[PDB]
């Protein structure tokens, strides 16, 4: 049962986004929470790194309250970086 | 191997020794483990020091030399004597100190003796019987071996 | 001796900068992953040039030499009080 | 009066001979001392003894591609260290081991190590076990007709002991290097002063009579 | 004493099977990565009851 | 390996170490000799201790 | 942590170890105390000399 | 020899020594930051200890 890469990534972004949709206006505050849950649901090659790290960082630095949709739409294509380190 | 040839199994994972006869019928992956036919016996009780462990910390050369030195000092005294007794005392002092220290370095060896150091020695003696499994690559090795020693052992 | 106080260094960022939290989380990750430790060992200790003894001492015997000379002194004393 | 003289001198010579005995014990302990390097790991743990591999080949690449800790650290050290610990040829590396007074260690395959260890001047040796377990092989282009015959041949030679006998032929048989305590030399001096003392004794014995 | 002969074990596959080459490359990868070594050390030595 | 791949040689017989990178490009026969990465140093000399 | 996230408590003061997983959910003040994972064993008995 | 044996022996220095010996068992709490540290650890020694 391999987790591949891309499937894991698209899962990661999708779960992060879907999670952040639940918190309206607090979106910028809960990015790490939703990333945690997303890393749990989609699994990770490195527990510390998470499903997609670069996406997480992109979201954290970009996402502002109520700015969720555009921010995510911009951040989901970004390079995830090294999944093992 | 049989299950593999007749298609009762798709793959074989086991301590299967790579042999030419099996390599002719089947395909062997590169070896995942290295081994060889070896000899197993019962570990002996420690051989005990013996009396020679006492002559170990002082080489035989030192004993012969100290005896010749002793009789030389004796024949010197036989023919002033104060410096003889003094030099001899210094000598025996240095020697007993050196022996004490070296003995301390030596301690016990506590090493057991090995009856047979190699495969050939088993071929040379009938006292210790030896054998292999009822089948498998080892027995087949002994059977087909064209080498003198192994031939004798198989016989 | 020990340290007078216990404190630490840190990466500094302007208040309300977007980089602050990413930098912080990065430092935590590096800490737990042992990156900080290995880095410090790299620069400080690993190339460290400063890094038991079977050798003779003339000094240990000196005391007994002193008590010897003292004993000979007392010997001279007794030799004098006798004569 | 003379009693305390004899006593003090006796105590003095007592502590001195005891101390000599003990220190000598320490030196013989020094010769008894083992394990300067017992493993690959120890080279990773100490910076005093430099070590290296060939400029290219399977060993260097093994270290480069290795993700396991010790070898990784070793690779880091080797790549970063100056002057270069890498050598062009095997003979150059061995020569470096010989010239370095034991300050340089050379990482090379078990075969070459055993062979050089069996060759004069016989000043070199292999320490500890092997880092990895692998083998040589005869190489053939993919899809060549020679592959299976060659393979079966190598197997035949293996079971027949031809390979073994061959290695014994080239490695050990032609090898020029060949196959506890109580140093005599140290005692030789005290024997010499003994004979000297007896000589002086004969001298006095003659001048008296 | 030493060993009488020097040989090895192996994974066996039917001649012309599709699995053969993947298995082989897998054994090689495991070899270089030290998985085999770690495995033997796991089963043989690490739990070793003598000394 | 190059001479073999580009067909300037039909076979290669030499102390060629089996590596995954080489096993991917060419075919290796079963190993005819076993070895491993090892450490070499200069043997110490206890000779001529003196008086 | 749970009480903090779900708002059953306004602050948490305790020997709470700072971890990235916890730093993601909550906010940690600068460390008021330093620590590290360490090993504890039984101290050996000093002497039982007898004659 | 006796006097040597008394002082010479060192029971434990660092965690690595704990990793290298099976004689002295060792452990952590059922939960908390230490156990989680060992669990998530990709560092050799701690990995071995966790296993
Ligand atoms: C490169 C690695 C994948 S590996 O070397 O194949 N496997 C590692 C494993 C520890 C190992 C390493 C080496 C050997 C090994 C065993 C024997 C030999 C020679 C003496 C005979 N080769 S043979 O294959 O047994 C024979 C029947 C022709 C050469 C190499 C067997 C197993
Ligand atoms: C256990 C058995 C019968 C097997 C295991 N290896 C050898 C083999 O693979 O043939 C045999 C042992 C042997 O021949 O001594
Ligand atoms: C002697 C040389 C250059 C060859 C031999 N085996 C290794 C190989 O198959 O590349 C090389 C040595 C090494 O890499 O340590
Ligand atoms: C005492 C306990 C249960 C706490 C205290 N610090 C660690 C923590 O904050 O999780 C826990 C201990 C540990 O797991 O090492």
């Amino acid at each position: 049962g391999p987790a591949d890469c891309c499937r894991m990534k698209e899962c990661c972004t999708d779960r992060v986004n879907e999670c952040l949709q639940r918190y309206s206006g607090r979106e910028d505050k809960f990015v790490s929470f939703c990333y945690q849950e997303a890393t749990v649901t989609c699994g990770s090659f490195n527990e510390i790194v998470g499903c997609c790290y670069g996406y997480q960082m992109c979201m954290i630095r970009v996402v502002k309250p109520n700015s969720l949709s555009g921010a995510h739409e911009a951040c989901k294509t970004v390079s995830c970086g090294n999944p093992c380190a | 191997v049989g299950e593999l040839v007749y298609g009762k199994a798709d793959i074989a994972i086991a301590p299967l020794t790579i042999t030419l006869v099996r390599e002719e019928v089947i395909d062997f992956s590169k070896p995942f483990m290295s081994l060889g036919i070896s000899i197993m016996i019962k570990k002996p009780q420690k051989s005990k020091p013996g009396v020679f462990s006492f002559l170990d910390p002082l080489a035989y050369e030192i004993w012969m030399a100290i005896v010749f030195a002793y009789i030389l000092v004796s024949v010197v005294l036989f023919l002033s004597a104060r410096i003889v007794a003094g030099v001899w005392w210094f000598f025996t002092l240095i020697i007993i100190s050196s022996y004490t220290a070296n003995l301390a370095a030596f301690l016990g060896v506590e090493r057991m003796v090995s009856p047979i150091e190699s495969a050939e020695d088993l071929s040379k003696q009938t006292e210790i019987a030896y054998g292999t499994l009822d089948s498998g690559s080892t027995k087949e090795f002994f059977r087909r071996s064209k080498i003198a020693v192994f031939d004798k052992m198989w016989t | 001796g020990g340290n007078l106080d216990s404190k630490g260094y840190g990466i500094a960022t302007p208040k309300g900068s977007s980089l602050g939290t990413p930098v912080n989380l990065a430092v935590l990750k590096l800490s737990e992953q042992g990156v900080l430790d290995k880095l410090k060992n790299k620069w400080w200790y690993d190339k460290g040039e400063c890094g038991k003894t079977s050798a003779l001492s003339l000094s240990n015997v000196a005391g007994v030499f002193y008590i010897l000379v003292g004993g000979l002194g007392l010997a001279m004393l007794v030799a004098l009080i006798e004569f | 009066s003379a009693r305390i003289v004899a006593g003090v001198w006796w105590f003095f010579t007592l502590i001195i001979i005891s101390s000599y005995t003990a220190n000598l014990a320490a030196f013989l302990g020094v010769e008894r001392m083992v394990s300067p390097i017992e493993s690959a790991e120890d080279l990773s743990k100490q910076t005093e003894i430099a070590y290296g591999t060939l400029d290219s080949g399977s060993t260097k690449e093994f270290f480069r591609r290795s993700k396991i800790a010790v070898f990784d650290k070793m690779w880091t050290y080797m790549r970063s260290a100056e002057p270069s610990v890498f050598v062009r040829t095997t003979a150059e590396g061995v020569a470096r081991v010989r010239k370095s007074k034991g300050k340089y260690a050379y990482l090379l395959e078990s075969t070459m190590n055993e062979y050089i260890e069996q060759r004069k001047p016989c000043d070199t040796m292999k320490v500890g076990g092997n880092l990895d377990s692998k083998g040589y092989g005869i190489a053939t282009p993919k899809g060549s007709s020679l592959g299976t015959p060659v393979n079966l041949a190598v197997l035949k030679l293996s079971e027949q002991g031809v390979l073994d006998k061959l290695k014994n032929k080239w490695w050990y048989d032609k090898g020029e290097c060949g196959a506890s305590a109580l140093s005599l030399s140290n005692v030789a001096g005290v024997f010499y002063i003994l004979v000297g003392g007896l000589g002086l004794a004969m001298l006095v014995a003659l001048i008296e009579f």
